C-alpha cells in the first residue's frame, strides 16, 4: 500500500515506540513491542518498537527515531513524504548477552576529567534498559534526562547483533570506548 | 580554495607553528611567545577561509564561533558564555593538534573611554587568556576589520600584539581569485579575468565575487532558453561594473633608457645608494661611510618619480614609496602608524629602499596657520625618532642591512630644518632643468615611439623650448601628434614640423628661469 507520515505529538516523542494502524500491524504479523527496521527514504535505517494505533485508523505511521542511523536523525520528522509498507521489516530480536559502548558526554560544562566512571556506567546502564539496539546505530538521550550520558554509539555487540539485539537487565554494559570510523 | 592571499597565510601559518609545532620547549626554556593574533581586514572570501585552510594546514579544531553569534542581554549570561567558549578551548588544550578561533570580535569590543560594561567584558576575557596563559596547545585569532576597532587595552605586549593586516588586492591576487571564485561556476570561455581584475582597482576579493555573482544574476534574468549552462558573458560583467563601486581603497617597473638628461644626478643615486647593496664588503673594506638619508630638488614638473623608480629598478631591492594621497586619509593620528608600518616593513624585508615623494605634500606649511597645525608637527616628531632609528651596528661576516630612506620636492622652505639637519640627512643634489643637449635627448627619447616621419628635425624645437620641462616637451608632442591625426584623418602616417609650434604657442611654460634660482638658492642655503 502506502502510508503518510505525520508529525508525532508531544507523549510519544518523549519515548522510543512508532505507532501504526492495525491494517498493517496485522500485515507483518508482530505481535507489539516488537522491534521493526525502518529504512527512511532518506538515506539511513531506523529501529523502532511496535504499538497499535489509538483509534483503529489506517494507513498512517508516526513514528520516532530513537535509534538512528548516524547523523540520519532528524530526516524523519519535517516531512509529508509517503512511506511504503515494504520499507519495513520484522527483525528478530536477541538477548545480547553483552554490550560495549563509546559514548559522548553531555555539557556539563565545569567539570571534566577522570569522569568517575561509576556515574557514566549506572546512567548508561539505565539509559539501555530493555530497550532493542541495531548494532551502528547512535541512540540519543531524550530531553531532560537524568545522569550524565547524552550519546551512546553502538559498537560491540557480543551474538553479532548485525540486525538488531535486545539488551536485558542482565547484560554487562562494557564502556569500551572506542569512537569508531570518524570522518 | 585560496584566492591571492597564500603570503600572508604562509607567513601566519609560520607564526603559528612557531609554537603550536614545538610546545615542550618553552617552559624548557622558560620562553613564553606570544599567545594571541589580530587579523585585520575586509573579512568573507578571505580571512575566515584563510584561517579554515591554515588550521588545516596543521590540524587543529575549526572552531568557527562567529563572536557576535553569543551576545547577551543582561550582565552575566555574556561574560559567562566567554567563560564557555574558553573552557571549550582549554579542555581542547588537553587535546593534541589543535586552535580556536572567532571573528568579527570588533562588535564584542569598542575603545576605551566608553562606559562601564566594556571594562567587564575586556577584563574577563583578559582573565581568561591569562588563565590561557598556562593552557597547551590553544590560541586566539581575533578576526576583525580594523585594529583601532578593537580596545586598546587588549593589545598590550604579552597580549594581542601579533597583528596582521589582511592581504591588499593586488592584480596577481586579483586573477587568482577571480580563477578560484569562477571555479565552481560556469563563466564563458572568453574572458580576459586579468582585464576586469585591473577595472577593479580598490575591490577587495569579496567585491568581486558579488561583481560575479550579480553578473550571473543578470545573466540568468538576461538569458532565455539555455538557462541551464549560461554562457555568461563579459558584456554582463560591465553592466556588473556599472552597478557597483568600491571601498576606500609603484609596482609599474621602469628603466634608465625611458629618461635622459641630468647624467650627473644619475651618476651620483648610483654611487651613494644603489652601490652600497651592490658592493656592501667592497664599500665597508673601504670604510668610508653609509650615508643614511638623501634628498632631491629641482623644479617641479620633471617627472622625478620616474627617476626615483628607475632606481628602484636597477636594485631588484624591495621598494616602497610613500605620497600624501596614500597618507591624507581623514582619521587624524593615522599618518604616523601609516609611516610607522611602512617602515616597519622596510625592516621585515630589512634590505628596503623607502622613499617620500613631495615631501611638502607629506609634510605641509610649519606655522602658515599659528593654530591648526597640531598633528602635522607631531608627524613630524614621530618621524625624527623613526629617522635615527636607523642607527646600525658593525664599525669596522658584514652584514649590515639598513634602509637608505630618499626623498625629494621642490619647495624648500616648507619643509624642517631637524631633517635636512647632519644627524638624519647629509645628502642633498639638485635636479636643474636640463640644458638645450638635455631638451634634446628628452624629445629623442620621449619621441622613439611617436608617429614620426621624414620632415622631423628636434634641434629647431630645441632651440625654441627654453625654459620648458620634460613633461612639457611631452605633453606638446602629444598634441602635436593629435593634430596631425585629425587633419589627415584616422588613416594617416605622415608627420609634421610646424604643429609643434602652434602648440608650442598654445601651451606656454615656466618661462621665468627665476623661480628655479629661487628654489636652487633656498635650498643652498638650507644645506
Amino acid at each position: 500500500p502506502l502510508l503518510k507520515l505525520l508529525p508525532l505529538d508531544a507523549r510519544d516523542r518523549g519515548t522510543q515506540r512508532c505507532r501504526l494502524g492495525p491494517a498493517a500491524l496485522h500485515a507483518l504479523g508482530a505481535r507489539l513491542g516488537s522491534a521493526v527496521k525502518i529504512s527512511l527514504p532518506d538515506g539511513g535505517s531506523c529501529l523502532c518498537t511496535a504499538w497499535p494505533r489509538r483509534d483503529g485508523a489506517d494507513g498512517f505511521v508516526q513514528l520516532d527515531p530513537l535509534c538512528a542511523s548516524p547523523g540520519a536523525a532528524v530526516g524523519a520528522s519535517r516531512s509529508r513524504r509517503s512511506l511504503s509498507l515494504n520499507r519495513l521489516l520484522l527483525v528478530p530480536c536477541p538477548p545480547l548477552r553483552r554490550v560495549a559502548v563509546w559514548p559522548v558526554l553531555r555539557e556539563r560544562a565545569g567539570a571534566p576529567g577522570a569522569r568517575n566512571t561509576a556515574a557514566v556506567l549506572e546512567a548508561a546502564q539505565e539509559l539501555l534498559r530493555n530497550r532493542p539496539i541495531s548494532l551502528g546505530h547512535v541512540v540519543v538521550a531524550p530531553p531532560g534526562a537524568p545522569g550524565l550520558v547524552a550519546a551512546l554509539h553502538i559498537v560491540g555487540g557480543t551474538p553479532s547483533p548485525d540486525p538488531a539485539g535486545l539488551v536485558t537487565p542482565r547484560t554487562r554494559v562494557s564502556l569500551g570506548g572506542e569512537p569508531p570510523s570518524e570522518a | 580554495p585560496l584566492g591571492g592571499l597564500s603570503e600572508a597565510a604562509d607567513s601566519l601559518r609560520e607564526l603559528l607553528r612557531l609554537p603550536l609545532r614545538y610546545p615542550r620547549a618553552l617552559t624548557a626554556l622558560g620562553l613564553a611567545v606570544p599567545r594571541g593574533v589580530l587579523l585585520a581586514g575586509p573579512p568573507g572570501v578571505g580571512k575566515t577561509q584563510l584561517v579554515r585552510a591554515v588550521a588545516r594546514e596543521a590540524g587543529a579544531e575549526l572552531l568557527a564561533v562567529s563572536a557576535p553569534a553569543l551576545q547577551g542581554s543582561r550582565p552575566g549570561e555574556t561574560e559567562e558564555n566567554v567563560r564557555r567558549v574558553f573552557q571549550r578551548a582549554r579542555e581542547l588544550a588537553s587535546r593534541g593538534p589543535s586552535l580556536l578561533f572567532l571573528d568579527e570580535m570588533d562588535a564584542l569590543c569598542p575603545q576605551r573611554g566608553s562606559r562601564a560594561p566594556e571594562s567587564r567584558v575586556v577584563a574577563q576575557v583578559l582573565t581568561l587568556l591569562d588563565g590561557a596563559s598556562g593552557d597547551r596547545e590553544v590560541v586566539v585569532v581575533g578576526a576583525t576589520n580594523r585594529p583601532d576597532a578593537l580596545d586598546p587595552a587588549l593589545r598590550r605586549p604579552g597580549r594581542f600584539d601579533r597583528e596582521v593586516v589582511i592581504g591588499t588586492p593586488t592584480l596577481k591576487q586579483r586573477k587568482e581569485i577571480l580563477q578560484v571564485i569562477t571555479s565552481k561556476m560556469p563563466i564563458s570561455s572568453h574572458v580576459d579575468l586579468g582585464l576586469l581584475a585591473e577595472m577593479t582597482v580598490g575591490y577587495v576579493g569579496a567585491d568581486l565575487t558579488a561583481l560575479c555573482r550579480e553578473a550571473a544574476m543578470h545573466a540568468l534574468l538576461h538569458s532565455e532558453k539555455n538557462q541551464d549552462n549560461p554562457v555568461i558573458d563579459e558584456i554582463d560583467f560591465l553592466e556588473a561594473f556599472k552597478n557597483i563601486q568600491p571601498s576606500s581603497f609603484d609596482i609599474k617597473p621602469v628603466d634608465w633608457e625611458e629618461i635622459g638628461g641630468l647624467e650627473d644626478v644619475k651618476l651620483k643615486l648610483k654611487q651613494s645608494i644603489e652601490w652600497p647593496l651592490k658592493f656592501p664588503w667592497e664599500f665597508v673594506r673601504m670604510g668610508l661611510t653609509q650615508p643614511k638619508g638623501v634628498l632631491l630638488y629641482g623644479p617641479p614638473g620633471c617627472a622625478k618619480t620616474t627617476l626615483v623608480r628607475a632606481l628602484a629598478t636597477s636594485c631588484h631591492c624591495s621598494f616602497v614609496s610613500v605620497s600624501g594621497a596614500d597618507l591624507f586619509s581623514p582619521f587624524v593620528g593615522d599618518s604616523e602608524k601609516v609611516l610607522s608600518q611602512i617602515f616597519r616593513q622596510a625592516r621585515a624585508s630589512t634590505p628596503a629602499i623607502l622613499f617620500l615623494d613631495e615631501i611638502d605634500s607629506i609634510l605641509g606649511a610649519r606655522s602658515a596657520s599659528k593654530t591648526g597645525c597640531d598633528v602635522q608637527e607631531r608627524v613630524l616628531s614621530v618621524l625624527l625618532n623613526e629617522l635615527d632609528g636607523v642607527g646600525l651596528k658593525t664599525i669596522e661576516e658584514v652584514f649590515n642591512r639598513s634602509v637608505m630612506i630618499i626623498a625629494a620636492t621642490n619647495r624648500p622652505d616648507v619643509l624642517d630644518t631637524a631633517l635636512l639637519r647632519p644627524g638624519r640627512l647629509d645628502k642633498i643634489i639638485y635636479i636643474p632643468p636640463p640644458d638645450h643637449k638635455g631638451r634634446l635627448s628628452i624629445l629623442k627619447v620621449c619621441t622613439k615611439t611617436m608617429p614620426i616621419g621624414p620632415d622631423v628635425s628636434l634641434e629647431n624645437l630645441a632651440a625654441e623650448t627654453c625654459f620648458f620641462s620634460g613633461a612639457d616637451l611631452r605633453n606638446l608632442c602629444t598634441e602635436a601628434a593629435l593634430l596631425a591625426l585629425q587633419e589627415n584623418g584616422l588613416d594617416a602616417t605622415t608627420v609634421k614640423q610646424e604643429h609643434f609650434l602652434k602648440s608650442l604657442k598654445t601651451v606656454k611654460p615656466s618661462l621665468s628661469c627665476k623661480d628655479l634660482a629661487l628654489y636652487e638658492n633656498l635650498f643652498k642655503k638650507e644645506g
